[PDB]
């Protein structure tokens, strides 16, 4: 309809006007943050079964 | 993004001739099954063709059975819709849609109303 | 009409050429030298059993011991995965229940399926037992997500293309998130609550600001319909499931798929997506009755957890990110670990 | 265990002890899906069914002895692919048919394919009522609308040798009748491969025996079911 | 003569009927329905009754009054119980094909069990009280009117619904194909239809007769192996 | 949430009387529920204990085989039959409350007592060594507690339960499993310990807590209470 598409432009201007930083920095970001929790992963390093609370 | 950008169409006369193309990008059209769906004014949607990946599952509604003829192209990713000999009630918005899911031939919802993955539109009159 | 259609599509390619100037890397070659994730071994530890329907979905508590999980016999049954106790059992009025959430303070839980109505439960009640603390009505399709934000506020997605944040002490919507053109299946929370993404049927997931109702940007790079998504532990990215047979990582700040998950063998669809506590390890969840344990950085399985017998409906790691419940369409839920 | 912990293990037995009581509700109910057009007669097999025995309205009926759950949709969306999964595990699905008008049987038949042939609507049976086939006897006796417009195989097909018309039924109205069924049958034995069945029924509107003809199919659907358990089927 | 054959299918019967059970109760995504858990009883009675009647067919040797009586309680008690799960299964069809609806019992397989290990013990026990040299000769039982009361006369109350049972599935397995022969030889092998050859074998008549009842209700465990374990899809896929 | 106490009166020795406490307030069926005495010039001595759809019944050595425990789910009511009644019976009964889950809170809700007067180890001592402190308004107290073993299960619950009597009201319960906080009680109040020891702390002490502070143990099944603790003015 003629209002939908008047929403769907106003979203993507609001859309298009943000700010991007760089891919390769937000790469970095995402790995910087699994290597500082490296320890703060049980799913990566198997607990000692004593830790384990499902044992 | 899915869009589903589908060509041709025009004011043709009774018996005449008309390829629909339909461009698609951003997905892989091998994988799934193509519709084509018509709207007639002020009569809901309708099913018409339905193509499964590399054909071999042709099947059609009744009224265009014997005219119409679908075809599609897993090079191009492009759909076509031939149409062979027009009544002057076939006057339609006739769109390029797709089955929901890949991988399967269960297509739900194709004719429902805001369908996602469903063309803009191409107009065929008939008069 | 035909000016505004126009000027919409000049958007689309004014962003997807912003986008695609600001992907000088790429995840895969930024992570190309670290170590590999290795095998992942994993095994269930306890087999939660006593639901007679398909589990459709749970939700972990933030103590890590309590999981609520809904099913489609009209149960709401909280568990103690320590001992595999049913801490409470919650009759419901419509047995077709599609989500339940557990709110972060242990005092409520709620949960919502194709009556369309989010019926939050009292469970620490002076009285002894669950009753209906709120009726949230005025969705006008399937409720399919649901998530506390603090102990008085819910979002809830919903089957009629809206997701809407309610106010449980008034049973009113304070705001209302429009803009999808499909079914809105699944939403996650950031972990400071301020944003949400929503990823929903019409292969888009959009970022939503919650305190005052806007979608600040959409997600495009899915091909089919997202039934799962799930944010990154900072918040700054999150992983979306679909029927496309991909997993794929949108970072919020540069919005692209870093990453797809996607072998060749796996042909079937994702139904639930959750990162572990460091995001190194995106559990999905298929149909085909497998749980699938990607590398978020690597798009590599770092093993399959299989020991399910039907679509695993539902798949949530813990706060503490130690434990893993997957339940499935049949009636079984697993703690792996 | 402690003290505290011997008693919550108890409390979960006495859990245990609610839904195996609630499993006997549970598994002595056989929900049904209604899933029909809105032309069809859908709210009169609500209706008709529930005086002689919200997203979601529930329609309960006892026919000897035995409960029935049926369950149809109210303010759910015309998208059918997400929740239509919710309902895996019913017994069978009642597909109510306007089988009178023309213009809109190709429209559910198309839903009709959906059904039968989606991965998780597999191995449910669907119990198929054609509904108004009292005005569909006034239209072809009146003949206005002609069928061969709409599928252009009514030309070159016959009435089935193992039909059993209805004393006091013209040839041509039969004729009509076992067409439409015979579309409906021909999708559905095509991809089942012996894993659900349809069970076609020529139902008026007003009928009274539409509990009955529903308990005749789920009294067999469940024979079939305990079959394939000893792999008989 | 029969007496070989016998030993090398009690052998192929009960480590076959072994490879049923280890993998019935450990893998549990062939045990939901109701019939699965009649056939590990009925396979666990199976395995029991071999191993104590090859047990009874070498290790009678010993003279002790005591465990030859034991022995023939243990062969008796095993073969009833056989008996009894295969008119429990027969018993299970006419509440899953005949009474079609209200069939979940709580604790179904639960009273299945007292009716399939402990009406057996009832009848085993009550002839020992009666006299107890009966069963104490190979210990078989030596009083022989007891053999026709309580062995053979309970195996004829069992046959007569088994065979009727076996008619009802013909009748309605046609019904549904007229409106596979793997199928009707389960059905054979799980209920003892094969053990009604005992009639012909143990009467003077045929020596055929006599060797079909040592050839097919020997191999029973076995058959019911490769009709019940081997030769369902789900198991063939969950033993990789 | 009520329950009031009938029975109780002037019984010779040796007699017998029937105490039922009715329950109108809360749900009677999911909460397991006890039984405690109070002496006249004397502390807390546990009973009887139920469980809720009883399955074990617990009673303690002095009233181990003459006294019995029943529970009437329908009726809400709760019945305490005794047999052979010693004068040490001599005591008000409450009526005790208790739910036991994971985070759950037994001992919750006291009764309001039944005055009975007759006429003329294993069991861990909750020693307390703090018959009285003098005490203002406004200061921070700290209330020891010393067990003969320790409290702290392998599951890291330490079951140490505080109570607080009023001169002219039932025990209420403060502080359970070692410093899990009762819903009613102020933020005031708080606990600790190291399993064998243990301490109350009330921080910002005003007119209303005053009275007599119980100490408990819920790791053995026969629970046992303290001396008391009597914060006077
Ligand atoms: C089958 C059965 C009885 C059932 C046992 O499981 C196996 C068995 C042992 C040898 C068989 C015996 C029945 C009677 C037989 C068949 C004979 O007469 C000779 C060997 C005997």
């Amino acid at each position: 309809s003629i209002a939908q598409a008047r929403k769907l432009v106003e979203q993507l201007k609001m859309e298009a006007n943000i700010d991007r930083i760089k891919v390769s920095k937000a790469a970095a970001d995402l790995m910087a943050y699994c290597e500082a929790h490296a320890k703060e992963d049980p799913l990566l390093t198997p607990v000692p079964a004593s830790e384990n609370p499902f044992r | 993004q899915v869009q589903l950008q589908e060509s041709g169409g025009g004011l043709v006369q009774p018996g005449g001739s008309l390829r629909l193309s339909c461009a698609a990008s951003g997905f892989t059209f091998s994988n799934y099954k193509m519709n084509w769906v018509r709207q007639a004014p002020g009569k809901g949607l309708e099913w018409v063709s339905d193509i499964s990946q590399s054909g071999a599952s042709i099947s059609y509604t009744g009224s265009v059975k014997g005219r119409f003829t679908i075809s599609r192209d897993n090079a191009k990713n492009t759909l076509y819709l031939q149409m062979n000999s027009l009544k002057p009630e076939d006057t339609a918005v006739y769109y390029c849609a797709r089955c929901p899911a890949p991988f399967t031939r269960d297509c739900f919802d194709v004719t429902s109303t805001t369908y996602a993955y469903r063309g803009q539109g191409t107009q065929v009159t008939v008069s | 009409l035909d000016q505004l259609r126009q000027e919409a599509e000049q958007l689309k390619n004014q962003i997807r050429d912003a986008r695609k100037a600001c992907a000088d890397a790429t995840l895969s070659q930024i992570t190309n030298n670290i170590d590999p994730v290795g095998r992942i071994q994993m095994r269930t530890r306890r087999t939660l059993r006593g639901h007679l329907a398909k589990i459709y979905a749970m939700h972990w508590g933030t103590d890590s011991r309590l999981l609520v999980s809904a099913s489609q016999d009209g149960k709401l049954i909280i568990w103690d995965s320590y001992t595999t106790n049913k801490v409470h059992a919650i009759p419901l009025r419509s047995s077709w229940v599609m989500t339940c959430a557990y709110a972060p303070s242990g005092n409520y839980v709620a949960c919502g399926g194709l009556d369309n109505i989010c019926s939050i439960y009292n469970l620490k009640t002076r009285e002894g037992n669950v009753r209906v603390s709120r009726e949230l009505a005025g969705h006008t399709g399937y409720l399919s997500c649901c998530r506390f934000l603090d102990d008085n506020q819910i979002v809830t997605s919903s089957g009629d293309t809206t997701c809407a944040l309610w106010d449980i002490e008034t049973g009113q919507q304070t705001t209302t998130f429009t803009g999808h053109t499909g079914d809105v299946m699944s939403l996650s929370l950031a972990p400071d609550t301020r944003l949400f993404v929503s990823g929903a049927c019409d292969a888009s997931a959009k970022l939503w600001d919650v305190r005052e109702g806007m979608c600040r940007q959409t997600f495009t790079g899915h091909e089919s319909d997202i039934n799962a998504i799930c944010f990154f532990p900072n918040g700054n990215a999150f992983a979306t499931g679909s029927d496309d047979a991909t997993c794929r990582l949108f970072d919020l700040r540069a919005d692209q798929e870093l990453m797809t998950y996607s072998h060749d063998n796996i042909i079937c669809g994702i139904t639930s997506v959750s990162f572990s506590k460091s995001g190194r390890l995106l559990l999905a969840g298929y149909d085909d009755f497998n749980c699938n344990v990607w590398d978020a950085l690597k798009a590599d399985r770092a093993g399959v957890l299989a020991g399910h017998d039907n679509r695993v409906s539902c798949l949530g790691v813990t706060d503490d990110g130690m434990a893993v419940a997957t339940g499935s369409w049949d009636s079984f839920l697993k703690i792996w670990n | 265990l402690s003290a505290e912990d011997k008693a919550a293990v108890e409390r979960s037995k006495m859990i245990e002890k609610q839904l195996q009581k609630d499993k006997q509700v549970y598994r002595a109910t056989h929900r049904l899906l209604l899933l029909g057009a809105d032309n069809s007669g859908k709210s009169t097999i609500v209706k008709q069914m529930r005086i002689y025995h919200s997203g979601i309205f529930e329609t309960k009926f006892q026919v000897d002895k035995v409960n029935f759950h049926m369950f149809d949709v109210g303010a759910q969306r015309d998208e059918r692919r997400k929740w239509i999964q919710c309902f895996n595990d019913v017994t069978a699905i009642i597909f109510v048919v306007d089988s009178s008008d023309y213009n809109r049987l190709q429209e559910a038949l198309n839903d009709f394919k959906s059904i039968w042939n989606n991965r998780w609507l597999r191995t449910i049976s669907v119990i198929l009522f054609l509904n108004k086939q009292d005005l569909l006897a006034e239209k072809v006796l009146a003949g206005k609308s002609k069928i061969e417009d709409y599928f252009p195989e009514f030309a070159r097909y016959t009435t089935p040798e193992d039909a059993t018309p209805e004393p006091g039924e013209d040839p041509r109205v039969t004729r009509a009748k076992y067409f439409i069924r015979d579309e409906f049958l021909r999708i559905s034995t095509a991809s089942g491969d012996g894993r659900h069945y349809c069970y076609p029924h020529f139902t008026c509107s007003v009928d009274t025996e539409n509990a009955r003809r529903i308990f005749n199919d789920c009294r067999d659907i469940i024979q079939r079911m305990h079959l394939r358990q000893y792999e008989l089927l | 003569a029969l007496t070989f054959i016998t030993y090398i299918g009690c052998g192929l019967s009960s480590i076959f009927l072994s490879v049923t059970l280890v993998t019935y109760i450990a893998f549990e995504k062939i045990r939901r329905d109701y019939p699965s858990k009649i056939l590990i009883q009925l396979c666990a009675a199976l395995l029991l009754l071999n191993l104590i009647f090859l047990l009874d067919s070498w290790i009678a040797l010993y003279n002790t009054r005591g465990f030859c009586i034991a022995v023939a309680v243990f062969l008796h008690y095993f073969l009833l119980v056989s008996f009894t799960w295969m008119g429990l299964e027969a018993f299970h069809m006419y509440l899953a094909l005949v009474k079609v609806f209200n069939t979940y019992i709580r604790k179904y397989i639960l009273k299945f069990c007292i009716v399939g290990w402990g009406i057996p013990a009832v009848v085993v026990s009550i002839v020992l009280t009666i006299s107890p040299d009966n069963y104490g000769i190979f210990c078989w039982i030596n009083s022989n009117v007891v053999f026709y009361i309580t062995v053979v006369g309970y195996f004829c109350v069992i046959f007569l619904l088994n065979v009727s049972m076996f008619i009802v599935v013909l009748v309605q397995l046609c019904r549904i194909k007229k409106k596979d022969l793997r199928s009707i030889a389960g059905l054979t092998f799980l209920l003892g239809i094969t053990w009604g050859f005992a009639f012909f074998a143990w009467g003077p008549v045929n020596v055929t007769f006599m060797y079909l009842f040592a050839i097919f209700n020997t191999l029973q465990g076995f058959f019911i192996f490769i009709f019940y374990c081997a030769a369902k899809e789900n198991v063939r896929k969950q033993w990789r | 949430v009520q329950l009031v106490e009938s029975g109780g009166g002037l019984v010779q020795p040796g007699g017998s009387r029937k105490l039922s406490c009715s329950a109108s307030g809360f749900a009677f069926s999911s909460f397991g529920m006890h039984w405690v005495r109070q002496a006249p010039e004397k502390g807390l001595e546990w009973v009887a204990y139920i469980s809720s759809g009883s399955g074990t019944i617990y009673y303690a050595d002095t009233v181990k085989g003459r006294f019995t425990i029943s529970r009437d789910d329908p009726k809400n009511t709760l019945f305490l039959q005794m047999t052979s009644l010693r004068s040490e019976d001599t005591a008000m009964y409450y009526c005790v409350r208790s739910i036991y889950y994971y985070g759950s809170s037994p001992f919750d809700f006291w009764g309001q007592g039944t005055t009975l007067t007759v006429s003329s180890s294993s069991d861990i001592v909750m020693t307390q060594a703090t018959s009285s402190v003098p005490v203002t308004p406004g200061e921070s107290v700290s209330i020891s507690c010393r067990s003969s073993k320790s409290l702290l299960h392998s599951n890291g619950n330490t079951y140490l339960y505080w109570f607080l009597q009023r001169p002219g009201q039932s025990p209420q319960l403060l502080i359970y499993r070692m410093s899990n906080l009762a819903s009613g009680v102020p933020d005031r109040f708080s606990g600790s310990g190291s399993g064998t020891a243990f301490t109350l702390t009330i921080s910002r002490l005003e007119a209303e807590d005053v009275g007599v502070y119980y100490c408990m143990q819920h790791l053995e099944y026969p629970l046992t209470f303290g001396a008391g603790t009597k914060l006077e003015l």
